[PDB]
């Protein structure tokens, strides 16, 4: 059976039961940097088994009324083992993806999610020509949800669903890696991605390589069940790591 | 020999009879992200068609190998207002929505450019209108940046030694000129999301990587005893064009120059009912 | 020197043209090229991608998300109609902002074969089947079952596989549609009915919902670069 | 140092034309609109196995 | 080999002598449809001639291959009303009589298209005309189908990023370029006898067919004190040209653009009797 | 660059004239021909075909 | 890439130009008006029998 | 064979590991006058890089390589003083201070030189302004020294016989004309640590070696009822440049046109302290 | 004559074109050519020369000489700070007059590595030992030697050879950097910190002082040629 | 007489041009800006006795 799927890195492994194919990025596998695309000199530390394993980020819940969620990376993993560390002590970094999003539900549930990684996210404020501080958009670990009336307060980023705090037709990111977490056949959706800029590293600090979303198309509905909400919970390892600068941290 | 001697249709429809079997590539899984590639000739009969479209006209060269207008300002031969004799433009793509529309369906670009340059000159109305002046001459001036910025018409920067200049006479031909990929990345970057300072603080998306240079352009010696106006309209070309991680088209109305604010739309517009056809 | 005489069109400024220019930064050294992933060489790329189309356009939507969902109902009037809409990918409002219908819109002809895929999005306990059928241009389009089911169509059964694909074939008199399409280029009707009903078991919902996806086939192609009218501006901006 | 390359025309319908460079920057050059190349697979089939059509998607 | 090295006189007259036989070429029967091919040698006694015209100027090619205007218009560089300071003309061929009787010899035409611009100004009457204004510019926009259109001279639709567009200065040679062959179909249908519905109602004739969108002109910008009208005239000049089914030319004079509409009108002129010959 | 003299004529507009010009619709695709009957190269094909001649034109 | 080919002239009274292609585009090239060949039996002899000028035109 | 045919990346970068023996690059000896040629590789450790920048626009010939503007002055049509009718300017490239300091960097040169002349005009003010006059005509002459100097507008020397001349019209492209190397020496001196006498006296400096000769313009034959002023700009652009002895940048403003003579200047600017970063 | 038409850009003077043109002195014999020493074919070459760089910018140097010298004492408070810089060579005042930033003031992007060589001029007899580190960008540059010292560093001794050199590493996310720096191209500090303190024995002075040079490595260049702000005038020199 | 020659271009992504002089004199000639040979020796190492950076500078 083509429908049962497992994945090790490092010390941590995943399996997955129900579930569908694997997609990788734009067809590219992660790798390390080139010797004759790079551009700093020194040698880069390549921490292999410490920083290149699965961390499993904080739950939320599925209720009938939720709109989405959204994640900002790195700045997730700021703060997350030896690759927070990592990334507080050197100025350049560099690092494709793997990331696992776990959604169960019994057979007697409906619903559809879309997963989908935008590489440079970049959001407009809610109160056209006012800025917003790097607090309504990445705090860390924690999950920023989405709204389906337009945002009113000029604090923090215009989150109406419909478009995506893009500007765009929200229906229209299936271009960017994507998957469906159907539940009739699917529980998890897995996506590779691999290194994606304009320049061969950048500081992880003050750069957002791409951003995921999770937006249900479906409203989640049910009956007669004791079961209130069905948790999501998202998983990310970084493959190929390697980072260049050493210099104090923070 | 000096001489160096230097087409790919769409696909054919191939004949497709009765079936009857357990292959079934109509049915599949859009839970993998994956789009079908299955073809008419899979879920009908079809007859042989030998197809001689092609994509030519749809190659991201193409598409993006128009000269389209990028900023237009007006100044003035003679005034009081020092400020009003010359302009000072500091360069990028963002003014105007046709061009940064087209641009904005990729994020990453490479490319050369092509600039051309329309200028036309009128007399302002007045009560006292009848002179005789001769043809008009016109400099255009490029500063990278941190070079010395003119503050008057007549001031010592307008002698350039090492920037590139244009000196235009009207009646002739517009000015062109051509320019190579003078970015320190790798390639353009439509979007950044991201931040100035290391603390994530200060200025914030695409504006921060906007650092191209200015153009100035005046009247070379041309003061005419009564006012007259000029218009310049720059034209921007892409050449040898190489684009990557296509992006959505945008659906909301601009709104600013160097920020992606913007209102919320709908989606689409409505009609009567879901099986209203007519 | 050598004679010559300057032909008509000398001096003129053509935005298409092609023509070489003196460069103004003489050896200028251009940063090293680097294969960033994810190349595109051909709008036509972009186009063949899937989108999922707002169908449910029913002028009395107040949350903008219920425009992607087609409602279905358990004990439905036998052969009754799901939906109905317009085959004019550039024109109609359904598929106007759709991510083929924006390519589209930059171009003024079109041509080939378009793919519409369903996805059923109930519960895993349901069971139903559905008729898709397309119209070619005609007269007046179907009222009834009976009436779309002598145009193309393919009968959807759902089950483990939870999609499914309607190849609408390239039928027209020439090679090529306008854009802006009219009663000459006219595209036909698509149409789903009610083939058996929906069934579900105890405690279940009684609804569900469906979504469509646009694509292009391997055999379109578009024609005649031209400015899109979406996009507008009154005054430069700042 | 004169090429010659064949110019657009029909399906089934002297279509040559010459080109030379007066100038020593590569950008100076015309356009090169001649290339027809493309490949929808890093859009259209992004998944890591292989999926016959065929078969089914799933099993 | 840098070189390729890449004429039909009409027919001779060949001698004939007395000739008495069963064999009569002068005889034949019209009803067949057929023309006869009898010549001067098969009735009369003829010498030897040596012919060594060509039919070379009779060409379908040299016959179109001739320059010829297709509309003017006026347009001010100043006014009070807004429509009167730029053209909007649909494009067709049935505007002016002289070309539109010389194509519709043909029902079929398939040709490439080269496009000549001729602009000409002058300066309005009026009790004070002193006054000094630069050169004139010009701008040529082209809207396919389904495009937009813009509504003043001054609107944004005039920033063309993917419509071709040509700027032109008084005073140079006439613009001039070419078009491909634009047609849906296989060929371009002078006529077209049928309907635009299905059932057989709506328009009707060739006007359904004409959807090759319009061409708008305008000044850059001059504005002069004082009102200046220019005029454009458009020459179309068909380029390797093929032709099927040709037809009898017209006889009536022609009263509408769009239609065949006409009044009935003698086969020819009248002379005294049947024997008049002075 | 090289030395050049104008002609007269320079910038005249001839309607017969055969001249090239840029294409403003660069790499278009042409629709594909097709072999219609009664394709005519020369009007005097036209010019061999019978025609009823009016002689009886007595002005009544 | 240049073509070299006879220009019109008399019938019995250095009679050859060059041509050279300079845009990418076939639309482009001057007018192919040096082709004569001509052939009027589509209309002139239109009959599916063929009929002899010296024998009767019917019996 | 009527043809001839006829890319220096700097230095990449080697892996080095840890090192521990006697061997100090680090260390050295600044007192030998010898600037150290250590590396990165050197002092720790690296990978390897391979570098493709090159150095093709640091060349002298491309920083020398741009036309600067050296000189302008005003001459009138018509006017009372027969000294400001024409423009008599001795050739020297210390006028204009950018091209000064950009030639002052290099004791020797030894170039070939590219003249271009940019020509403006313009009516002068009044009460009455209402005329017409043809366009203008311009002569340019030079005179290699000791030849004849004209005394006004209208003087015979005026009819060059040998002395090298430019005839120009308005609404033309600017002159232009070459030069080669026209040095009594081998090569041209911008600094001259000398006298004129041989018993050190007299002129001091760079002023004694400039013999280049002079400069006259007009206009040809025209005088306006109304007095036009014209301007010129003249441009200088070196060409097979070569270059010796390269001297450090001069760092105080510039006071006179034939003289080194300067204002002491601070070394550079201040701060805080010694350990202010911020 | 031959057939043609003027393109876009005629007539148009371009300060930077190279063109054919005319020569007014026709057959005129130029000066043999004499191979004069020190011949210079590229301003790199002038880039390369050590220049002394004026880190004693203390706001109140009544001397102008003074700004030349860094000081130092004998008996200094444990692991103390000797000096701090930016390293920014073509903003930076510290860097702004020197031999390398007066050719890079011509230019907009620079990359590659630096040299910075530290002589010790103080007495014979005298004794010590030095930490200088190079501290790439950062939200925060180093307030003690513990910070300073994590960082690229190396420790100077002072013996017979009277100089040391610290090469600063070419780390950057893009292939350039801009000469008018900014905080997106910003590049690090620069610091020295006592290692030992310095040792004195009886007859000798108090104080010493050291000296730095500035040069660029053999990776250096230099691009996008532009005019320099460092000179202007107001009026025609007379 | 014409010189062909390669024009600047990038390091790994028909980069010929035809020149051809018209005037009798070499001072006609455009700019030779093609040439990028460079020694800084002349300045960085104008010791009599060559040093070896690895050894001591002084004994
Ligand atoms: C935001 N967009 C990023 C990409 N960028 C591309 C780009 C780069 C350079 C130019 N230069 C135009 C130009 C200015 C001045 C001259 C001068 F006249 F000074 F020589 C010549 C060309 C344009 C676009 C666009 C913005
Ligand atoms: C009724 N006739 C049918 C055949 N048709 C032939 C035809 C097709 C296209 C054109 N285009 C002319 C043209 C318009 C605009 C431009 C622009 F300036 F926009 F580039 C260029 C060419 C002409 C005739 C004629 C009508
Ligand atoms: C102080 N600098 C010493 C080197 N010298 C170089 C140099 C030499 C000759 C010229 N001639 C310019 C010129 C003048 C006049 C004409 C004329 F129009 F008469 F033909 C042509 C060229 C320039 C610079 C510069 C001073
Ligand atoms: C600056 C280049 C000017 C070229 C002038 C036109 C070409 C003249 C030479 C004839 C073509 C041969 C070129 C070649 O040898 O490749
Ligand atoms: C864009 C083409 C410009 C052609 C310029 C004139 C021809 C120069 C080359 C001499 C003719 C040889 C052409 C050939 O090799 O076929
Ligand atoms: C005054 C020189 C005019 C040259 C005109 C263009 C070149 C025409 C000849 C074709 C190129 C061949 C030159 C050669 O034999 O080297």
């Amino acid at each position: 059976s083509d429908r049962v799927r497992s994945i090790t890195l490092g010390n941590s492994t995943i399996t997955t039961q129900e579930c569908a194919n694997v997609v990788v990025g734009y067809g590219r596998w992660p790798t390390y940097l080139r010797d004759d695309e790079a551009t700093a000199e020194d040698q880069p530390t390549q921490p292999d088994v410490a920083t290149c394993r699965f961390y499993t980020l904080d739950s939320i819940k599925w209720e009938k009324g939720s709109v989405g969620w959204w994640w900002k990376f790195p700045e997730a993993l700021s703060d997350m083992g030896l690759f927070g560390q990592n990334m507080q002590y050197h100025y350049l970094g560099r690092a494709g993806y793997t990331i696992h999003v776990q959604c169960n539900a019994s057979k007697f549930h409906q619903g559809c999610l879309l997963v989908v990684c935008v590489p440079e996210a970049e959001m407009g404020g809610a109160v056209v020509g006012q800025a917003f501080s790097a607090t309504a958009m990445a705090n860390g670990d924690k999950a920023y949800e989405f709204t389906s009336a337009t945002q009113s307060d000029q604090t923090k980023v215009q989150t109406a669903i419909h478009n995506a705090g893009m500007g765009v037709g929200v229906g229209n990111l299936t271009i960017y890696p994507h998957q469906w977490i159907n539940l009739r056949t699917n529980n998890s959706a897995t996506i590779v991605m691999p290194y994606i800029n304009s320049v061969p590293m950048d500081n992880m600090f003050r750069h957002y390589n791409f951003t995921l979303m999770v937006i249900p198309f479906v409203k989640l509905d049910y009956a007669d069940t004791a079961s209130t909400y069905v948790p999501i919970t998202v998983t990310v390892a970084p493959m190929c790591a390697e980072y260049n600068g050493l210099r104090l941290a923070q | 020999g000096d001489v160096e001697e230097a087409v790919v249709h769409v696909a054919d429809t191939m004949r497709s009879g009765p079936s009857n079997s357990a292959s079934v590539p109509a049915l599949t899984a859009v839970e993998t992200g994956h789009t079908s590639q299955v073809t008419p000739s899979d879920t009908m009969q079809t007859r042989h068609v030998k197809n001689y479209h092609s994509r030519s006209e749809s190659t991201v060269e193409n598409f993006l190998g128009r000269s389209a207008c990028v900023y237009m300002e007006e100044y003035k031969t003679t005034d009081n207002d020092v400020n009003k004799k010359f302009v000072a433009w500091p360069i990028n793509t963002k003014q105007m929505v046709q061009m940064r529309r087209k641009l904005e369906m990729f994020t990453y670009l490479r490319f050369d450019m092509e600039v051309t340059f329309v200028i036309t000159s009128r007399q302002d109305p007045g009560t006292t209108l009848a002179q005789d002046m001769p043809v008009l001459t016109h400099q255009i001036m490029y500063v990278p940046p941190g070079g010395p910025i003119p503050a008057k018409v007549d001031d010592y920067a307008w002698q350039t030694s090492t920037n590139p200049s244009i000196f235009w006479t009207e009646g002739n031909a517009p000015a062109r000129m051509s320019i190579p990929f003078i970015s320190i990345g790798n390639a353009y970057s439509n979007f950044y999301d991201g931040w100035s300072n290391f603390d994530q603080r200060g200025s914030y998306g695409y504006n921060t990587l906007n650092n191209l240079g200015h153009i100035y352009v005046r009247h070379v010696s041309g003061s005419s005893p009564h006012p007259i106006t000029s218009t310049i309209r720059v034209y921007f070309k892409p050449k040898h064009t190489r684009a990557w991680v296509p992006r959505p088209p945008r659906l909301c109305q601009y709104k600013k120059a160097f920020s992606v604010d913007f209102t919320p739309t709908p989606i689409t517009d409505t009609r009567k009912d879901i099986n209203t056809v007519t | 020197g050598l004679p010559t005489m300057n032909t008509p069109g000398s001096t003129q400024f053509l935005t298409s043209d092609d023509f070489q220019s003196p460069c103004a930064l003489p050896q200028f050294d251009v940063t090293p090229s680097m294969n960033i992933p994810g190349e595109v060489k051909n709008l036509m790329e972009i186009a063949e991608v899937d989108s999922v189309v707002p169908v449910n356009n029913v002028q009395d939507t107040t949350d903008q998300m219920e425009m992607f969902r087609i409602p279905v109902t358990i004990n439905a009037p036998l052969q009754q109609q799901v939906f109905g809409l317009r085959l004019q990918p550039g024109l109609d409002s359904v598929f106007k902002h759709t991510l083929l219908g924006e390519i589209l819109n930059y171009y003024a002809h079109w041509s080939g074969s378009m793919k519409l895929t369903f996805v059923f999005c109930g519960s895993a306990m349901a069971t139903g089947k559905f008729l898709i059928a397309y119209s070619p241009p005609g007269a007046n389009p179907p009222k009834t079952r009976k009436d779309a089911m002598l145009g193309t169509h393919i009968i959807w059964d759902i089950g483990l596989q939870s999609s499914c694909v309607l190849c609408v074939p390239w039928i027209s008199q020439t090679h090529y549609r306008l854009v802006q399409q009219d009663e000459y280029t006219s595209a036909g009707y698509v149409t789903c009915w009610y083939q058996t009903g929906m069934i579900v078991p105890p405690g279940t919902p009684n609804s569900s919902s469906i979504m469509c996806f646009a694509s292009a086939c391997n055999d379109f192609s578009v024609r005649m670069l031209r400015d899109t009218p979406f996009i507008s501006q009154d005054n430069k901006l700042q | 140092g004169a090429q010659v390359s064949t110019q657009k025309t029909g399906a089934h319908e002297i279509i040559h034309y010459t080109n030379i460079n007066y100038y020593k920057d590569a950008a100076s050059n015309s356009a090169n609109r001649q290339d027809f190349t493309q490949d929808p697979s890093k859009f259209t089939e992004p998944v890591k196995d292989v999926m016959i059509k065929s078969l089914p998607a799933l099993n």
